[PDB]
């Protein structure tokens, strides 16, 4: 989407991550390999905001 | 091989293992033969005691 959409209908502006991987079947001994999709990962706009469920958000600085 | 070799520190090693575990057989494919035995060569550094 979007990130105008996002905030319209109140959605999250993410990013999708996805990567390779294998499982050997203890009992198969053969390898079937795809890539998996992880999961979501939020994206800044160059001010430095994120939009999360339709809301603005920014992350202070900690000392 | 030549005749005259010099000592090196570098121990090539081949090690040949069973492919499947003992006492369970795994399917065989009827395109492909199983390989009962195998074997692969390894480089190890000697190493001091």
């Amino acid at each position: 989407i979007k990130e105008r959409d996002a905030v319209y209908e109140s959605l999250t502006y993410s990013s999708e991550l996805y990567v390779s991987a294998g499982l050997i079947w203890k009992n198969s001994r053969d390898m079937q390999e795809q890539t998996i999709f992880i999961g979501n990962i939020p994206l800044m706009n160059s001010l430095g905001t994120s939009i999360v469920n339709g809301i603005y958000r920014i992350v202070i600085n900690q000392i | 091989p030549d005749p005259l070799q010099e000592r090196d520190n570098v121990q090539l090693r081949i090690v040949n293992y069973i492919l499947y575990g003992n006492g369970k057989p795994i399917r065989g494919i009827s395109d492909t033969s199983i390989q009962l035995v195998r074997t692969c060569l390894v480089l190890n550094w000697n190493q001091d005691k």
